């Protein structure tokens, strides 16, 4: 049992990049208030500017 | 892909069949057809079998000019079997088979 | 099919968007038509939005931006 | 924009202790191996081995030999650290997760692996040592030599994929993971990541008992550091690349909802473990090639192989019209 | 949309503010080889292959057997280059 | 001034490849550099106007002059390695032999 | 001579280009919500 | 602005290109200069070529260039020679090339000069174009491979005359 | 802009105004016969006339105040 | 007797035979295979 | 009372605008063609610009906690169907497409 001693690190960098992830994650979440959209073009773009007038203005 | 045959010079001659398949130009290959395939492949091979003897290699020589000679006859004997059923060379025997079958 | 169903889901919603932002471009051409009026006044010769293209076809105005869709 | 800083430094400080927990990791699993033990004495299982290797490090003074390059000397080893952190700006951890979603982050990778030659080169150059620039130059050829491998295998994930986004190719493999049809393609990429981190068995520079002093043997200090660890986040990476092109990703091994329970950042983290663990498992077995040999290997083996998966994996799907 | 770029220029002057603190904090208390030009060719020459083969393997859906065809015309052409320097021991190292 | 601005960079690499030709009667090397400056500056000029305009060929021809300045410069490598393997040695007076 | 524009020879885009007009990368974009 | 220090950059990494006195610093500014250029590429849009900017002239060109001027060992005897005596011919030069084609739009292409008005409010969009993008990678492709396949298969004829006169002029097998 | 193909992947800006110029030209033994087509391509092209003109209500702005 | 020099040429060089015969089905599979499907699907 | 046409609520609701105004949206795109000018297209889009407020109008008075947790979803998620597929589900069930 003694080579759980090496699971150790490697659960740490696992870890690390659960954070590298999660974090960053949250931070753009918190800022935009839902999370970031995959794919983001053109048109989500002019619907976001869009609807900021569509939104203000109303 | 977009395509389109049409010549910058048309046709002087009956036109058989505007666009022929691959295989209905080589099998309007004529006996003159095969005259300039056997002339140029023949040539090819004795060139290459020629210039190979110094270098010692004229059996390989040989082969290599046989391959070039066999791409550039049958090249040149696609070329004018297409013209004639395309109209662009002198067609006689490509519309005497055509008005019949 | 799923890349097919977010196109359809544009397809039928550009008219309404493509109506709006027209509307938006006239009020906003407009305003800006009364702006060249009235800085122009007293200009000899000037024609209030004439347009530039012999054909009379109608071009959106340029912007002098080389890219402004991409950023 | 203003708490993209924060963003970026939730990228940047774990990956520089998930780096310094690496080597923690590697000498642990060499040891075992060996029958040995590894650092288990400074800190709780050793635990603490990275902190005391760093404050040791940069408590050492720094040498500066006397060389015409003054100014590159030190600038090669912030470039390749700079290279080997910038690159994880465009890797998705999870759907969502994702500092730059670049549409063309396929052929970013790509450039960044490209720019990776300049720091060996320089450094190998600027420390007035003809053993140094000999090793550097070597090591540059091994890399670019290997980086044509990696871009074809990058083709043939494209190809399938359609898409230069990385979240889009990972979401390509909902169907199925792109290691099982292309197996070969994933054994050869891990191989042509083995040579393009000069990673056993092609580790030239750490061959110094066979008469080839490395590119970094006149640094000290913490320009050692800084290239020891731009070389091991060049490994998480390539086990990152690993895990996104050829295992889904994200993505869990079966779409069933006892594993859609473990959020798609575990499913990630364990993949690229698992790839962590072959790189150490691989240096901890075989010998390693000569440079003659692995520079063969290189051309003659891994060009054409990777040209010939282009060409058939091409032509299938176009023969079948199996296109994306 | 560009607008991706930008974090990816913050995170390089980040990258480079945390290279200098951990370089800077220590400092407070004749002989030509042509086969690395043949190996520099050659890796210039795949290097326009794999530019090349981009585009292509994300418009392979709407080319089609032209494009296909077109490609591997391409390919012929530098693989016979490729054969070329094979058998000229270009590709050896001993 | 979107359009003047991008112009004028091309133009002043354009213009420091010329320099660079004029002030290094010595330095073959950094003559052949220079072309390659000139080479950049006309690639910037067709992608910009590939913007310009709206027009995809200048971009097709980008592409494509990215392959022969690839290609030249290898060439031009090649002959420099010949010409210093005969000479040992880079210095102008060494490439004059040839003359009236 | 008057007019060379004018001849046949000359005006190959004019009759290839409406054999193309059709193809993804050089359409109206208001071809695709009718069509 | 931004372009204004895009520019200012790559001026002075061009100078320092051109006037260096150590060939490998020279090679390495033109690095920064391509860098620079690549800067330009992703303002206007084109970021297919941003890449491969940094792929092709960084990545292969430049390392090609570096290789081969590091192990040539050149002496700064050699290739050394004063420049102050070249400043009224290039300042002649460079003069007549500022003032004809700096200015060679401004004729063609006059600048929209920036009002106190918001001129924003006029761009008209058109949602007909973004239902379905392309990006610059699939435009270029859609075109290489047919409707221009021939210049591509001659570029490629190009490659490989590349790779046969390399071999022809410099190899000496062991 | 004569090709046709836009850099985003539709139909030109400036090719229906090329296209116009190039009908008019193919039957028009006199080039002067398709001046007002040509300089619409090019004005599509460079957007000179329209920019002066707007340069021309700038000017007068900044002269009345 | 070209077929054993076939045999040793696999023996002696089994990457490269790998490639061609990858690269092979490849080209094979759009040259023969494709046309055939769509003469099935013409009728 | 009438719900804010945003880009979420467009988007949740297009099917149902696909499949209701399919005339005025065609006759309008058809102008669009003929002509570029907004100026001259003012007629065509207040038909489609009411037919597409009278549909909202009829979804929210029809279904409106379904509509309002599509909608909800579909913000959250900015326009992704994969996403909200339970509230898809939900919103069809209560207003079918017909
Ligand atoms: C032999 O292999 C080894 C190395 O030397 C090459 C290492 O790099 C190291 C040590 C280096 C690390 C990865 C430690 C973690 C890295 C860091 C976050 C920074 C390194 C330095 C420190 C721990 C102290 C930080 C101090 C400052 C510079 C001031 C900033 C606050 C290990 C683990 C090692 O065993």
């Amino acid at each position: 049992l003694v080579w759980l001693e090496a699971m150790l690190p490697l659960g740490i960098i696992g870890g690390m990049l659960c954070i590298m992830g999660n974090s960053q994650y949250y931070i753009h979440k918190a800022y935009h208030g839902r999370p970031k959209h995959i794919g983001h073009d053109e048109w989500d773009v002019a619907m976001e500017r869009r609807d900021k007038k569509v939104v203000e203005k109303a | 892909m977009n395509t389109d045959i049409t010549a910058l010079e048309k046709a002087q001659y009956p036109v058989v069949d505007r666009n022929p398949a691959f295989t209905k130009v080589v099998g309007n290959f004529s006996t003159l057809d095969y005259l300039r395939f056997s002339t140029i492949t023949g040539i090819s091979v004795t060139v290459g079998y020629l210039s190979g003897i110094k270098p010692g290699i004229k059996g390989p020589s040989m082969v290599t000019g046989g391959l070039i000679g066999l791409m550039g006859g049958f090249m040149y004997a696609y070329q004018n079997s297409a013209g004639r059923l395309m109209g662009f060379f002198p067609n006689d025997g490509e519309v005497a088979s055509y008005q019949k079958r | 099919a799923l890349k097919e169903e977010k196109y359809a889901a544009r397809r039928t919603i550009l008219p309404i968007l493509q109506a709006e932002e027209d509307e938006r471009f006239v009020s906003e051409w407009k305003k800006y038509l009364e702006y060249e009026a009235d800085v122009m006044k007293d200009v000899p010769g000037w024609k209030v939005g004439e347009n530039v293209y012999n054909s009379g076809r109608w071009m959106p105005p340029a912007t002098g931006e080389l890219r402004p869709d991409v950023w | 924009y203003i708490a993209v800083p924060a963003e970026i430094l939730g990228i940047i400080l774990p990956l520089l202790l998930g780096v310094a927990f690496l080597v923690l990791a590697e000498r642990k699993v060499m040891a075992f191996v060996q029958r040995r033990k590894g650092p288990d004495v400074v800190g709780s299982f050793g635990l603490l081995q990275p902190l005391a290797d760093g404050l040791k490090l940069i408590l050492k003074e720094p040498i500066s030999p006397s060389s015409a390059n003054f100014f590159l000397f030190r600038m090669a080893p912030v470039a390749t650290f700079m290279l080997s952190l910038v690159a994880w700006a465009v890797v998705p951890f999870d759907y969502g997760m994702v500092l730059s979603d670049l549409n063309i982050g396929l052929l970013y990778l790509f450039a960044i692996s490209s720019l990776g030659v300049y720091g060996i080169i320089i450094a190998g150059r600027s420390s007035n040592s003809k053993y140094a620039f000999l090793g550097a130059l070597r090591s540059a050829a091994q890399m670019v030599s290997y980086e044509v491998s990696i871009g074809l295998i990058l083709i043939t994930v494209l190809i399938c994929v359609g898409s230069c986004n990385l979240s889009e190719i990972v979401m390509a493999q909902k169907q199925i993971w792109f290691g099982i049809p292309l197996f070969p393609v994933l054994v050869m990429f891990f191989i042509s990541c083995l040579a393009e981190t000069n990673r056993a068995p092609f580790d030239l520079p750490e061959a110094e008992a066979e008469l080839v002093a490395g590119y970094n043997v006149e640094y000290s200090s913490m320009g050692f550091a800084l290239f020891f660890l731009g070389e091991y986040a060049n490994m998480i990476l390539m086990s990152g690349l690993c895990t996104l092109f050829f295992l889904g990703g994200w993505l869990p091994i079966l779409d069933l909802p006892i594993f859609k329970k473990i959020p798609g950042s575990i499913w990630f983290s364990i993949k690229v473990l698992f790839f962590l663990f072959l790189y150490i498992w691989v240096r901890a077995a075989f010998p390693r090639y000569r440079y003659d040999q692995l520079m063969g290997l290189g051309w003659k083996v891994f060009l054409p192989l990777s040209l010939a998966w282009v060409v058939s994996v091409s032509g299938l799907l176009v023969t079948f019209q199996w296109l994306p | 949309m560009m607008l991706e770029f930008a974090p990816i220029f913050i995170y390089l002057v980040i990258s480079l503010l945390v290279s200098l603190i951990l370089l800077g904090v220590p400092f407070l208390f004749s002989r030509f080889d042509i086969r690395f030009y043949l190996v520099s060719i050659l890796f210039l020459i795949f290097d326009l292959e794999v530019t090349f083969f981009f585009p292509w393997a994300v418009s392979l859906n709407k080319i089609d057997l032209f494009g296909f065809w077109s490609m591997m015309a391409f390919l012929f052409i530098l693989t016979i280059g490729f054969l070329y320097e094979w058998k000229r021991g270009a590709l050896d190292w001993e | 001034m979107d359009l003047i601005k991008y112009f004028t960079f091309s133009m002043i690499i354009f213009i420091l490849g010329i320099w660079g030709i004029l002030l290094n009667r010595r330095n073959i090397l950094i003559m052949l550099m220079s072309i390659e400056l000139m080479l950049l500056a006309v690639n910037l000029n067709f992608l910009v106007f590939s913007v310009s305009l709206d027009d995809m060929m200048g971009q097709v021809f980008a592409l494509l002059v990215l392959t022969v300045a690839a290609a030249e410069s290898a060439i031009g490598l090649a002959i420099f390695v010949i010409t210093f393997r005969v000479r040992g040695t880079i210095a102008v007076e060494f490439i004059n032999s040839i003359q009236g | 001579p008057y007019g060379f524009w004018t001849f046949e020879r000359h005006n190959a885009q004019l009759r290839w280009d409406p054999q193309i007009s059709q193809v993804a990368g050089r359409r109206d974009p208001y071809d695709d919500l009718l069509e | 602005m931004i372009l204004s220090v895009l520019s200012s950059l790559a001026l002075v990494s061009g100078l320092m290109v051109v006037r260096a006195k150590n060939p490998v610093h020279s090679v390495l500014f033109f690095i920064l200069v391509f860098c620079d250029t690549s800067g330009l590429l992703l303002l206007l849009g084109l970021d297919f070529f941003a890449m491969i900017f940094l792929v092709v002239y960084i990545g292969a060109i430049a390392v090609l260039f570096l290789f081969v001027v590091m192990m040539f060992h050149i002496q700064i005897a050699e290739i050394h020679e004063e420049v102050l005596r070249y400043l009224p011919v290039s300042g002649i030069i460079g003069l007549i090339f500022w003032w004809e084609m700096f200015f060679i739009l401004d004729n063609e292409s006059i600048p929209l000069l920036p009002t106190q008005r918001n001129t924003t409010s006029l761009r008209y969009t058109v949602y007909a174009g973004k239902v379905r993008s392309w990006t610059n990678l699939e435009t270029l492709g859609n075109l290489l491979y047919t409707y221009y396949f021939v210049w591509f298969l001659v570029s490629s004829l190009i490659l490989l005359v590349a790779m046969i006169g390399a071999i022809v002029l410099t190899m000496h097998r062991t | 802009m004569a090709s046709g193909w836009g850099i985003t992947g539709n139909k030109g800006r400036c090719y229906d105004f090329w296209m116009d110029f190039s009908e008019c030209m193919s039957h028009c033994r006199e080039p002067k016969d398709c001046t007002l087509l040509r300089e619409d391509y090019l004005e599509c092209l460079h957007h000179s006339k329209e920019f002066q003109r707007r340069n021309r209500i700038y000017k007068e702005e900044q002269r009345k105040l | 007797p070209v077929m054993e020099k076939l045999r040793m040429f696999v023996a002696q060089e089994p990457v490269v035979a790998a490639s061609c015969l990858i690269g092979g089905v490849g080209l094979f599979l759009p040259a023969v295979v494709r046309p055939i499907l769509d003469s099935l699907e013409a009728s | 009372g009438n719900p804010i046409p945003t880009s979420a609520v467009l988007t949740a609701s297009a099917k149902h605008i696909g499949m209701r105004c399919m005339p005025e949206n065609v006759a309008f795109l058809k102008c669009k063609k003929n002509d570029p000018n907004p100026e001259k297209c003012l007629d065509k889009g207040r038909d489609v610009t009411r037919c597409v407020l009278g549909l909202l109008k009829d979804l929210h008075q029809k279904c409106q906690k379904e509509m309002d947790d599509y909608v909800g979803c579909m913000y959250y998620y900015t326009n992704e169907f994969d996403l909200c597929r339970k509230e898809q589900e939900a919103f069809e069930k209560v207003c079918p497409l017909k």
